[PDB]
């Protein structure tokens, strides 16, 4: 009921569209707990395009 | 003020009678008490257990009562519990235990009394700073 | 964790003999007036 | 009347930046 | 007495936390390293005036020419620290500056002390606080700080007050 | 509904006696003979339906009953309370001087 | 073999609860004339779950795991009490004494600290009836008190507290108090939690058993001042049983 | 009793109780007071007369410490309670108002009394609106402060 | 927004600090 | 013109904007781990158990500070003075929580500031300089090791090291004076003298030396411009700079010799500073201020207050109240 | 947090107008040479 | 019916009822959506349905 679009998110889509989906804090947005993204998570990814 | 005989004056014992200190004396227990004594009991506390200090309010209610010259030097010799059930020499200075408490060895029977006397006389002097501890001072 | 242990190590001990080696090469001599 | 807070700073800043530009590049012409 | 007199400020008037005090500080701090700063560099890019080991001997105190490098000493900055002074007049006059700009600025903070124009709060930290048992700043910490102060000092400090504050008044933490 | 539990036990007997349930034991140094055997055991043996009670703690000598006797005016006891027992916090409440 | 105190300290076996070797699938008897005690038991924890908050109707939340923030300080160990015997045949371990907390903090994704005081203080926990024989089926089932995770004399950031403490918001002096009743009263939460212990090895020789544990408590409530989350402890255990 | 002469007794409008970066009207702090509450007796259970001390100008915070006319300490709010001696329960404060709202009633649950004694230190007590203008509690000063600080 | 106040204006004197040392007026004896 | 001997001649280059050299080696990657992770933990670090007693400080931006009251706050002291790299972490969310990005800024930074120091003999030597500067700067670096190391190592824990923070900052000298006085500590009195006389000293010299600039320009321009860079003949007169001065308080009270001047102006900060970091050293070994609380008696023995026993007072309510859920004994012993 | 929302126009303008007094003084200075 | 399908069946989620100026997410106009209340069926006296 509170997905990203109601939330006015405008990149998060396209990280998620291409294989981007969870969270270096853990969360997932498919609702997934637990899972371990790696280093290309939403964070890694900003991070990357920052360096 | 100053250090008159009245407050110099202080019980000998439980019966009620007193005993004039000279200054010398004071000063002498007072000496002693820093030498034998302040390194637990600096300003009238009790820093290994707090909840016991040598107001003379508290060593009326100890048993054998302890708000007296006779009192006091017997604690010296023979030290209590509070209640007079146990006797505390092996970890408490004393003569009795002046083996194990080597600065207990070199004193004599007026040492005694004269650190009877200051333990006694410094609360008619500083009032509930002796044994208040932190808060008053 | 290993992993990352394993390249600060490596990593550190790079840059140490660097220095050392850096000074060794003759460091007195890098001035500019009597070089020896 | 309950308008929305960053109306102001938007106003603010849309006037100011492209003032203070061309007030820049007017200054430095009177000044060649 | 100043001693009290500067923790009386931190208790009562959290002056540690006020702009004034701290450009203060950073005038009195900035001066004393311009001080170190300026007397090292002339005495370590001097000329060679004398033969003398002592090179205080090897200057005369009216002679027209400098006694020490300004462009060694601006090379040695630049590569050091990026950024150097290359003009005497504008050194020299930065050294009068810093610490005197400095001081002014804490007089005017003392200013509003004398009416407890305090920065004594973060007004957002205390709202946040005040609800949320488990928002902890160092902010937060030292007011508790100048609370122990304000009670503990107050009586002996204030006589004319006559303060009586009982034991189980006085703000303590655990056992001590 | 929301109050403290602390405060409002000292609107009761515990605020003008040694509560047998809920006092710390250094208030048994009020009294003569109390501290430390006795107190030790009062509090071991907490909690008490009556200040009566302590007189039945299994081992006393006549001596200590005695003193008991002595001093069962200046006890009382109130329910236990949670905030007061837990912690270990009748054998040290982190009060010292 | 054993180790000593230099052999260990350091490498975390401190916190880790003695082992069985598989071998160890005996029996104890009971002999309902003698009395035992259990001398020491030990409980290490493996696992930590937190119950979520599903927002919606008639969902019910999972148990999702956590991650431990607060290192090898986790383990029970050195308890110690009654092991009785009931008419019926049932075992009730009764605890005395011993380390029986240990507050853990783990994290949920997300970022949300939650702490909890993982204990089982006033364990009473029961067999079934007719044992006889504690074996590798025997299981132990019981409830133990959580009290509050900090204690009375515990003062929050702004120096409230519940046995000291300020008793309102100082540094609001003119605010509405109504709204802060919560965070201003300071009460002491006492809770139920609930175990089950498996008993899967067991040495006949030593009297010996090892398994492993579930338990079931609430979290830290911070004095009242937010709700606390359900939490499910899993790991292994170790006890010592001793004729008395 | 006049309410504005009790509503200059009152720490709140004393200019001297503000801070620099606390920005505003007065009203913004405490509030916009509505009513004198009335006049707060403070009694024991002995029926002595109790006296709120008040909060110098100095205090960003203060206790709450009750007097008797000798100036002697009969009650208070302590710290620690572990060994009070003085706390309201213990010594069966009340409060009674006169004057104001508040006129001919008598509050006795501790609690109540407490909070009142809280506002006593700062003098006389007022009813504040601190809705409308979303006030945050904070003492603010006056212009007699600000006009002082910047001519200064 | 406050957050973003406070890295924007630290973010700027890093810039600044660039700026300052690699595009200085160079020092030119006489 | 061999592979090796070229880095080292680009090493040492004087022609490098700024200059590297083998201290500047082990100096750019070190100060670059402490600045980076500085940088992201003053903005998003989540709260630090500094005292080891679950009780996490927050001091980031991110988690409601702001730049005044942010710090990187210190490793718990549940540590102490064990080493907590995040290596020795089961997680980096552990690692946070127990406060090692603290330890990881401080090791790098003092190893790249000690860098710092040996950088710049390293340079005065390929310039052909004197050698000294490094010995100024070695007074604020002896100050940073104390702060954030060699007062940890006396107390026992990284714990009780200077935050990251400017509120942080003031904790911990509000801390330090109530356990250990250093107001009335001579090496502390020693470093206010080598400061408030470094600002006075910096004030005269600019303002004398400005006093006496030659006429070069008018009215109209900078007094600056009188001055170009590297121009042989100085631009101010010492002998009417000395004249005045002189005769403010007496000729003998002035400095008519340069090099002597500006020695002093080096010298007089550089040694209360050093004294004041060993303020702050040897006070980490428990040798305190001086203690004068009750030390007036009348001729009874009432104790007679005098100013020290006011400061104790304030004193006090510093020791009660400072990590006021962390002490279970009587006694503050560390 | 709850904090004062004119704190950003305060600042915005406390960088912004003083900014931008230098940078006219040195673009305009530039151009004479 | 689950949920998530019948919030795809709101007006609110449809892109073509903002507006230009109303900024910000779609939570900061009709909320942030917490259940579904129910599939609401209107009846009329006579017992007939009514849409
Ligand atoms: C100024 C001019 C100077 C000129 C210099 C030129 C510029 C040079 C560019 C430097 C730029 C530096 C950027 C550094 C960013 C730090 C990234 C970070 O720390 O990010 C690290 C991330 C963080 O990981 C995640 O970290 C998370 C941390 O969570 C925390 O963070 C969250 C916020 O994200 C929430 O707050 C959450 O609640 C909180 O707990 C969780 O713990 C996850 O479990 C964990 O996966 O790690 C990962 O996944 C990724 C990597 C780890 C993989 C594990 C294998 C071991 C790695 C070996 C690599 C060593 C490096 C090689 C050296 C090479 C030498 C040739
Ligand atoms: C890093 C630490 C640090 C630093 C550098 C400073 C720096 C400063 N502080 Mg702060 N301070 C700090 C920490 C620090 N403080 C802390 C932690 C506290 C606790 C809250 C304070 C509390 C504090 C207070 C309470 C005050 C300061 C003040 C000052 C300023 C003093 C200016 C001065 O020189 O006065 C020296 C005095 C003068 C310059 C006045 C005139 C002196 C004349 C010329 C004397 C001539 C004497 C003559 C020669 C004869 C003497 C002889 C005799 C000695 C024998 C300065 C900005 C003061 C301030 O801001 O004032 C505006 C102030 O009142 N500070
Ligand atoms: C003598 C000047 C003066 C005085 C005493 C007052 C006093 C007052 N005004 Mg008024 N006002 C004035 C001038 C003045 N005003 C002017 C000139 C304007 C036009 C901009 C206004 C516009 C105005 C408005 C719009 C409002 C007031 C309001 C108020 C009240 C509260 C103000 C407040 O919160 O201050 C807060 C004060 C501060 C936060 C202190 C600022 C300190 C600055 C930041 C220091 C700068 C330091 C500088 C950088 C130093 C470094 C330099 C160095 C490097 C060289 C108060 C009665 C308010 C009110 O209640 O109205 C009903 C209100 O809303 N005034
Ligand atoms: C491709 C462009 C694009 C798109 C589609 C979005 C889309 C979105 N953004 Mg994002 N954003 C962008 C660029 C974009 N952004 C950029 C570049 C920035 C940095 C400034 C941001 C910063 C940003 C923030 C900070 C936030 C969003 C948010 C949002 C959401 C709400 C947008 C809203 O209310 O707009 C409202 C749109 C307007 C009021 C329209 C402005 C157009 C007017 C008419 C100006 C043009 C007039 C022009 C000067 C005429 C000149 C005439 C002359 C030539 C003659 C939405 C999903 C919000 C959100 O929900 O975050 C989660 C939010 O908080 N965005
Ligand atoms: C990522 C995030 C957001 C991080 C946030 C981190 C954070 C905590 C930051 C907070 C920053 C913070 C708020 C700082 C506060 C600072 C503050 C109080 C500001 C003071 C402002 C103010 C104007 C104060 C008044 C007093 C004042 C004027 C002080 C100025 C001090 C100052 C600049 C002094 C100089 C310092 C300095 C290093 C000088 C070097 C000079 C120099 C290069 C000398 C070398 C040199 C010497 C020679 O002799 C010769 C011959 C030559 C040739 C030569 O070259
Ligand atoms: C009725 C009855 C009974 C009453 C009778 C009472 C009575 C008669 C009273 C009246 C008394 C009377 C009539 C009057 C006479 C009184 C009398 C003469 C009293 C003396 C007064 C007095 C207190 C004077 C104050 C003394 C004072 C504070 C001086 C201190 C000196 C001092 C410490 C100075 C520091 C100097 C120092 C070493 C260096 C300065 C720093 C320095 C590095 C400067 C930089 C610098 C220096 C240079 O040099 C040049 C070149 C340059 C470039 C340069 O950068
Ligand atoms: C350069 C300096 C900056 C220039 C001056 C600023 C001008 C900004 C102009 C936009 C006005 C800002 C809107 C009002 C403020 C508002 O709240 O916004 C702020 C809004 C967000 O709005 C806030 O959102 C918050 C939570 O995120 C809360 O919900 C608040 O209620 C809400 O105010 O942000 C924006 O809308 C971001 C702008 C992105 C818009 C891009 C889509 C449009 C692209 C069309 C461009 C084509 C036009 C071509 C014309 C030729
Ligand atoms: C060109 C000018 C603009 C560029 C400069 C940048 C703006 C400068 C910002 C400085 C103002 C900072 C005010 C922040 C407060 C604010 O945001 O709230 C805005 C506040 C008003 O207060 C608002 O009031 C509201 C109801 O009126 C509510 O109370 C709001 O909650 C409250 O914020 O503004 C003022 O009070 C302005 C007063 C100015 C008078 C102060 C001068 C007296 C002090 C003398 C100072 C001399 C010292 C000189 C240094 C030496
Ligand atoms: C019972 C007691 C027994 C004694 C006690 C023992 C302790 C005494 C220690 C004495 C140590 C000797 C120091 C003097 C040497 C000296 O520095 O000369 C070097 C130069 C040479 O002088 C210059 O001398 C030159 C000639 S020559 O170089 O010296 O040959 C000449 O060119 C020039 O004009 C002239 O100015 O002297 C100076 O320039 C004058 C200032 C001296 C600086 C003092 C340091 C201040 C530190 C205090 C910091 C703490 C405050 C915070
Ligand atoms: C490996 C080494 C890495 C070192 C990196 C350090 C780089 C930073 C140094 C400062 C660059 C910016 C200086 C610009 C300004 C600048 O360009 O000045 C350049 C200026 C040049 O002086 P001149 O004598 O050439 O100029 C005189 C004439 O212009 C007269 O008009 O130098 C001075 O004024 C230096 C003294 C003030 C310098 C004080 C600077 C230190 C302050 C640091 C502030 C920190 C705040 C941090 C908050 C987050
Ligand atoms: C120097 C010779 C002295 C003297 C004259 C006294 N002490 Fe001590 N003291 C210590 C402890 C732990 C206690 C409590 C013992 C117990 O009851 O368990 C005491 C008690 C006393 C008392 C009795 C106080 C009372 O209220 O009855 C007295 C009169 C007394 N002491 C005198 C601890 C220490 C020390 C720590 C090593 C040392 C040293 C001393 N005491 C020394 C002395
Ligand atoms: O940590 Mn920071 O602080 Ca140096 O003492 Mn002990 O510990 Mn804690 O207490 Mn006081
Ligand atoms: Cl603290
Ligand atoms: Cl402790
Ligand atoms: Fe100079």
């Amino acid at each position: 009921l509170n997905p990203m679009w109601r939330q006015g998110m405008f990149v998060l889509p396209f990280m998620a569209r291409l294989g981007v989906t969870g969270s270096w804090s853990g969360w997932s947005i498919t609702g997934e707990t637990g899972i371990d993204p790696g280093f290309w998570s939403f964070e890694g990814v900003a991070l990357a395009h920052i360096v | 003020a100053e250090l008159t005989p009245e407050v110099l004056t202080v019980p000998l014992n439980s019966e009620g009678k007193t005993i004039t200190l000279t200054e010398k004396q004071y000063l002498e227990g007072k000496r002693l008490f820093q030498y034998a004594c302040a390194s637990c009991h600096v300003g009238g506390i009790t820093k290994t257990n707090p909840s016991l200090d040598l107001r003379t309010e508290t060593l009326a209610l100890a048993t054998p009562p302890r708000d007296n010259i006779e009192g006091l030097v017997d604690y010296m010799k023979n030290p209590t519990t509070y209640d007079g059930e146990q006797e505390i020499a092996e970890v408490h200075p004393s003569l009795r235990s002046a083996d194990i408490f080597p600065k207990m060895r070199n004193l004599t029977e007026k040492d005694l009394v004269a650190i009877a006397g200051h333990i006694l006389v410094e609360p008619k002097i500083l009032g509930d700073k002796w044994g208040g501890g932190k808060v008053y001072y | 964790m290993e992993t990352l242990k394993i390249t600060v190590y490596i990593v550190v001990t790079f840059f140490v003999l660097l220095f050392v080696f850096g000074f060794l090469s003759g460091d007195p001599a890098r001035n500019p007036k009597r070089k020896d | 009347m309950e308008v929305n807070q960053l109306g102001l700073i938007a106003t603010a800043l849309f006037v100011l930046v492209p003032s203070v530009f061309l007030i820049i590049l007017y200054v430095q012409t009177e000044s060649q | 007495a100043i001693f009290r007199f500067l923790l009386f400020f931190q208790g009562f008037h959290n002056w540690t936390l006020n702009p004034f005090h701290m450009m203060g500080v950073a005038g009195v701090l900035g001066g004393a390293l311009l001080c170190a700063i300026h007397g090292a560099t002339v005495e370590n890019t001097l000329f060679q005036d004398g033969e003398g080991a002592s090179t205080f001997r090897a200057f005369n105190p009216t002679q027209a020419e400098e006694t020490y490098s300004m462009v060694t000493a601006n090379r040695f900055w630049s590569q050091i620290f990026g950024i150097a002074f290359s003009n005497k007049r504008w050194l020299h006059f930065f050294m009068l500056f810093v610490p005197v700009t400095g001081l002014w600025m804490s007089a005017i903070g003392v200013v509003g002390l004398a009416l407890n124009l305090r920065s004594y709060d973060f007004i957002s930290q205390e709202i946040r606080a005040a609800e949320d048992p488990e928002f902890e700043t160092f902010y937060t910490k030292n007011l508790l700080l100048n609370e122990g102060i304000r009670a503990w000092m107050a009586p002996q400090d204030q006589p004319h007050e006559n303060f009586v504050f009982p034991e189980e008044v006085l703000p303590r933490g655990n056992a001590l | 509904e929301l109050v403290n539990v602390v405060d409002e036990k000292l609107g009761t007997a515990y605020g003008e006696k040694i509560d047998l349930n809920n006092t710390n034991i250094a208030a048994f140094i009020q009294y003569r003979g109390l501290y430390p055997t006795l107190a030790k055991l009062i509090v071991k043996n907490a909690p008490y339906e009556s200040v009566e009670d302590v007189l039945n703690i299994p081992g006393l000598t006549e001596r200590q009953k005695q003193i008991l006797r002595e001093n069962l005016e200046h006890f009382t006891v109130t329910e236990v309370e949670t905030a007061l027992v837990e912690g270990g916090d009748r054998y040290n409440n982190g009060l010292y001087k | 073999q054993t180790l000593t105190y230099d052999d260990i300290v350091g490498t975390g076996l401190a916190n880790k609860c003695p082992t069985l070797d598989d071998t160890a699938r005996g029996a104890y008897p009971i002999d309902s004339s003698q009395t035992y005690r259990i001398a020491r038991l030990c409980l290490q924890p493996t696992t930590f779950l937190v119950k979520e908050e599903p927002k919606n109707k008639r969902q019910e939340a999972e148990f999702v795991p956590t991650k431990l923030v607060t290192r090898e300080t986790t383990s029970l160990d050195q308890i110690q009490g009654e092991l009785k015997v009931n008419s019926d045949g049932s075992l009730t371990f009764v605890e005395e004494d011993g380390i029986d907390f240990q507050p853990v903090t783990v994290q949920m994704a997300g970022g949300e600290r939650i702490p909890l005081l993982f204990t089982v203080k006033n364990l009473v926990a029961s067999t079934q009836p007719n044992v006889t024989s504690i074996t590798t089926s025997t299981d132990f089932k019981g409830e133990f008190n959580v009290p509050s995770y900090r204690t009375a004399n515990f003062l929050d950031p702004k120096g409230r507290g519940l046995a000291s403490g300020y008793d309102s918001a100082i540094a609001l002096p003119q605010a509405k108090e109504e709204e802060l009743a919560r965070a201003n009263v300071k009460r002491f939460s006492l809770t139920k939690g609930q175990i089950s212990l498996n008993v899967a090895k067991v040495d006949g020789r030593t009297g010996e058993i090892a398994g492993t544990f579930e338990s079931e408590q609430l979290s830290d409530d911070d004095m009242g001042a937010h709700e606390p989350h359900e939490v499910k402890i899993q790991g292994v255990f170790y006890a010592s049983i001793e004729p008395a | 009793i006049p309410e504005k002469l009790a509503f200059y007794d009152y720490i709140g409008n004393n200019p001297a109780k503000g801070g620099l970066f606390r920005t505003g009207p007065m009203n913004k702090g405490d509030g916009i007071a509505q009513a004198w509450k009335g006049h707060a007796v403070f009694r024991n259970k002995e029926g002595e007369e109790l006296f709120v001390r008040r909060m110098p100008a100095f205090f960003e915070s203060f206790p709450v410490i009750l007097t008797d006319k000798n100036g002697v300490v009969k009650a208070d709010i302590p710290f620690r309670r572990a060994e009070s001696k003085y706390s309201f329960e213990q010594q069966g404060v009340t409060v009674s108002f006169y004057g104001g709202e508040l006129n001919g009633q008598t509050f006795t649950d501790p609690p109540t009394v407490k909070s009142y004694a809280r506002k006593a230190i700062f003098g006389e007590i007022f009813e504040f609106d601190t809705e409308t203008l979303n006030s945050d509690g904070i003492f603010r000063t006056s212009p007699r402060g600000w006009f002082t600080f910047a001519h200064a | 927004m406050e957050t973003i106040t406070y890295v924007f204006i630290f973010a700027c004197i890093i810039a600044l600090f660039f700026f300052a040392i690699f595009f200085r007026e160079p020092p030119r004896i006489t | 013109a061999n592979l090796w001997e070229r880095f080292c001649n680009w090493v040492t280059s004087t022609d490098n904007r700024l200059y590297v050299g083998w201290f500047g080696v082990i100096m750019i990657p070190t100060l670059l781990a402490a600045t980076i992770c500085f940088v992201i933990a003053f903005i998003a670090a989540p709260p630090v158990d500094i005292d080891g007693i679950r009780e996490p400080v927050s001091g980031s931006l991110l988690y409601g500070n702001n730049i005044i009251t942010g710090a990187v706050v210190p490793s718990s002291n549940a540590i102490g003075l064990h080493f907590y790299p995040i290596w020795e972490a089961a997680s980096l969310d552990e690692w946070l929580y127990n406060g090692g990005p603290y330890q990881l800024i401080i090791f790098h930074f003092l190893l790249g500031a000690s860098c710092y120091m040996g950088r710049q003999w390293e340079l005065s030597y390929r310039l052909g300089m004197r050698p000294w500067i490094c010995v100024a700067y070695s007074a604020p670096l002896a100050s940073a090791f104390a702060v954030f190391l060699i007062y940890p190592i006396g107390q026992g824990s990284f714990s009780d090291g200077m935050p990251l923070g400017i509120s942080g900052t003031f904790n911990f000298m509000i801390v330090f004076q109530a356990e250990h006085n250093i107001l009335m500590h001579p090496f502390h009195q020693l470093g206010v003298a080598g400061v408030f006389g470094g600002a006075l000293f910096c004030a005269m010299h600019g303002s004398l030396v400005t006093s006496s600039l030659i006429r070069e320009t008018t009215e109209t321009e900078s007094a600056n411009y009188g001055y170009k860079f590297g121009q042989e003949e100085e631009t101010y007169n010492i002998v009417a700079a000395h004249g005045y001065f002189g005769r403010l308080i007496f000729q003998y009270a002035s400095f008519n010799n340069s090099r002597s001047l500006h020695f002093f102006l080096a010298a007089w900060p550089v040694v209360g500073v050093w004294f004041t970091a060993l303020g702050i050293s040897t006070m980490a070994f428990n040798l305190n201020g001086f203690n004068f609380n009750h030390s007036v008696i009348d001729a009874k023995g009432n104790v007679i207050n005098t100013w020290a026993d006011i400061i104790n007072r304030a004193n006090l309510g510093m020791e009660v109240m400072h990590e006021r859920n962390a002490h279970n004994f009587p006694l503050d012993l560390a």
